């Protein structure tokens, strides 16, 4: 028992640890502590690498020791905090970060970690404040800088945007050289002008964090099936998601498990989340051949084992680097074929993923170098939505003519309803506007139209007309919470109007209902150019989040736009959100990162969407959606072409009518919203993947 | 549930 004996072991181990051999670092640190038990720095370092190994309970014990031994050890409080955060004790993490800060007001990391808790909780201003404090205290601090950058992206603070982008690139480049974990998150990397090489490298380094956490389990390779004989000629497909519940992913693909053909497929849904009580979870549970709640099996070893016992041929990763992911499951390779699908719009960058399911428009061969996976092409778009099932009440609209001697508009006052035809047939006088199968009933301004308008204007919940229930589209939540979320189809007729959202009755409405983080200065310039060329037009955006609004309005004033040219509405429930798209004339897609779910949402309302596909997967989805829809005239080769298409749609009301009618027809007539066709194509593709493997081949691009 | 303006 000696202090400088133990001191030497600690330095040998920071060495092994620096190299990257985590496993030896531990054995050294542990000998250091047998030699000198009261060695604060050893306890703290052992704890740090136990945390990396995902042995949180044990890490936490050693942090506690470090603190007992050295009570001024701010650093150990800060990392104990992080351990508690990963353990879901955000309460206890918070106490750690705050205690660090009281003991050493000048200690930057605790300020940064306090900011991350705020950021995770949606408190973006509180996060910005604490990241700024960390950077005053320690101006070279990449973690703090890159998280502040994402906070600023979220609220559309573009102060020193180009200089900031230049510095994020600079930090990633330095961190990839110096072999550290990059401070830019792979999901965020799509937003910054990094190289395809850098984005893939960022992904790959996040993938390797899974390898550290599964190497501690010391499991051997699994024996994979070589044939379909034990599964009766059925291919066993395992869908793995944290999002079988009320989450966009489920709003896209909840119908698909149920649409698989039982003669050739056996469907396993592996949920990483507990049952949130919603119908989305009910449906996947009810319709999958097998539903396994892996939230009840927190050990990645035992969960991977469970996948392997079920005999899965193709395991499908629906999370990539999103909240709730357990990529450890995939790193353990319990299945012989492992595919990225739908939920993550980027590469895993990881050796443990074989294919990415995409399409020729989204992921053309010229840009294959950005993916670590082999391309597996679906015939049209990889994108899909459940809109035909969730929102069939929007398959048909009717309007009210209130101008009377004026225009018959398709989007100022709109009725939708499963029982709309019956309500219309009860009315005396209904003009039917043919659409040069399809037609738009027009309620003229009788006293019934006045009663509907009265309801909208007095802000009443609902009225009754000839026994039919007529709902104010702002009150869906009070009438039927389940209809509001998309869990139920509304059983009332819903009225939606521009007057509800403060949209001008006599103007072109350009919408974008994405989260504001997808907007960059260039995009708002493009939009300003369009608005300047189409007088009285407005841009319709969401408080997504609200603190973004003042920032965008400021950048818009500096571009010479009066305040009233951009109209902000609150985020709404799913069904109001999709329905009120019917009020727009055109949707202006964000080129930096496209609307994904949001794209399918505007197209379901028959709202034409203008996009400029970039190079990233995330920047090409809207074009892929539109080529499948069959509207190639809405895809721009550059900013000039985008502005021109938008301006044409706003100035040439005959062209607008034609293109809106195209989208309105083709949402039904094209493959885009056809879940049965989608599922059958996904099945054709699964079988290619499998035949290729059965013939004894390593994975290769599937383009035919 | 008021509208921003009157039709
Ligand atoms: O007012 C709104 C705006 C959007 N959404 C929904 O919020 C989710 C946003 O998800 P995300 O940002 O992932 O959109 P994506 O990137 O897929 O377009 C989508 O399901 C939208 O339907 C909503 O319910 N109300």
């Amino acid at each position: 028992m000696c202090p400088t004996h133990a001191d030497s072991l600690n330095n040998l181990a920071n060495i092994k640890r620096e190299q990257g051999n985590i496993e030896e670092a531990v054995r050294l640190y542990r000998k250091a502590l047998e030699v000198f038990p009261e060695f604060a720095a050893a306890h703290s370092n052992l704890a740090s690498v136990l945390q990396q190994q995902g042995k949180l309970q044990e890490a936490l014990m050693h942090y506690k020791e470090a603190i007992r031994i050295s009570p001024t050890f701010a650093d150990a409080y800060s990392n104990m905090g992080n351990t508690l955060k990963e353990m879901q004790d955000v309460q206890g993490a918070l106490q750690c970060y705050t205690r660090a800060i009281q003991i050493n007001p000048a200690f930057a990391d605790a300020h940064s970690n306090l900011a991350s808790i705020h950021k995770d909780s949606g408190n973006i201003p509180e996060a910005i404040a604490s990241y700024r404090t960390a950077l005053k205290l320690k101006p070279d601090f990449p973690d703090a800088y890159c998280n502040l950058a994402h906070c600023l992206q979220i609220v559309c603070d573009w102060t020193d945007y180009d200089e900031r982008m230049k510095k994020l690139v600079s930090i990633v480049a330095d961190q990839l050289e110096k072999n550290r974990l990059p401070s830019v998150h792979p999901h965020h990397s799509m937003l910054y002008p990094l190289s395809h090489g850098f984005r893939k490298a960022i992904a790959e380094r996040h993938g390797n964090l899974c390898l550290d956490k599964i190497n501690v389990l010391h499991k051997p390779p699994y024996e994979h099936p070589k044939d379909l004989k034990l599964s009766d000629g059925r291919l066993r497909v395992g869908y793995v998601s944290s999002d079988f519940g009320n989450h966009p992913t489920s709003h896209l693909m909840q119908s698909i498990p149920g649409m698989h053909n039982p003669d050739k497929f056996e469907v396993f849904c592996y949920a990483l989340s507990p049952d949130d009580g919603t119908n989305f979870r009910v449906k996947v549970m009810a319709e999958a051949n097998h539903f396994i709640d892996l939230s009840q099996i927190p050990c990645n070893g035992k969960a991977a084992d469970r996948i392997h016992q079920d005999g899965i041929h193709i395991l499908v990763n629906m999370n990539g680097y999103t909240k709730g992911a357990r990529n450890e499951l995939f790193a353990l390779r319990p299945a012989p074929i492992q595919a990225m699908w739908l939920g993550y719009p980027g590469t895993s960058g990881a050796l443990f993923m074989d294919y990415i399911i995409t399409d020729q428009e989204t992921s053309p061969a010229e840009v294959a170098e950005q993916y670590s996976e082999k391309l597996a092409y679906m015939p049209h778009t990889f994108f899909i939505g459940d809109h035909a099932n969730m929102f069939p009440h929007l398959k048909k609209k009717a309007v009210i003519d209130f101008k009377s001697n004026g225009h018959i508009y398709d989007n100022r006052i709109v009725l939708n309803g499963i029982d709309l035809k019956a309500f219309l047939d009860s009315l005396p006088d209904v003009k039917i506007v043919k659409m040069k199968a399809l037609n738009m009933p027009v309620i003229p301004m009788n006293t019934i139209a006045e009663a509907v308008i009265e309801m909208i204007n007095r802000g009443q919940i609902q009225i009754t007309i000839n026994g039919f229930s007529i709902s104010n589209g702002l009150a869906t939540t009070q009438i039927n919470n389940k209809a509001a979320t998309g869990e139920e189809v509304p059983r009332t007729i819903i009225v939606t109007t521009r007057s509800q959202y403060g949209l001008p009755e006599d103007a072109i409405v350009y919408c974008n209902f994405n989260q504001l983080y997808k907007i960059d200065p260039s995009t708002l310039q493009m939009w300003a150019n369009i608005l300047k060329r189409v007088p009285n037009s407005v841009l319709w955006l969401l408080r997504f989040p609200a603190v973004g609004e003042p920032n965008i309005q400021q950048y818009a004033q500096n571009m010479g736009l009066p305040q009233n040219r951009i109209i902000f509405s609150p985020v709404a429930p799913k069904e109001e959100h999709v329905r009120r798209g019917q009020l727009a004339d055109v949707c202006l897609d964000t080129p930096l990162c496209n609307g994904h779910t949001t794209g399918m949402d505007v197209l379901w309302a028959g709202t034409p969407m203008v996009t400029m596909p970039g190079e990233t997967l995330a920047s090409r989805v809207a074009a892929s959606q539109l080529t499948c829809l069959g509207c190639l005239e809405l895809i721009a080769k550059n900013r000039q072409e985008y502005e021109d298409i938008a301006v044409k749609l706003g100035t040439d009301l005959e062209y607008l009518k034609k293109v809106r009618g195209k989208v309105w027809k083709q949402r039904i007539s094209s493959p885009l919203f056809n879940t049965k066709q989608y599922t059958m194509e996904l099945e054709r593709l699964y079988l290619q993947m499998w035949e290729h493997y059965a013939a004894g081949n390593k994975p290769d691009h599937m383009i035919k | 549930f008021m509208p921003k303006y009157s039709i």
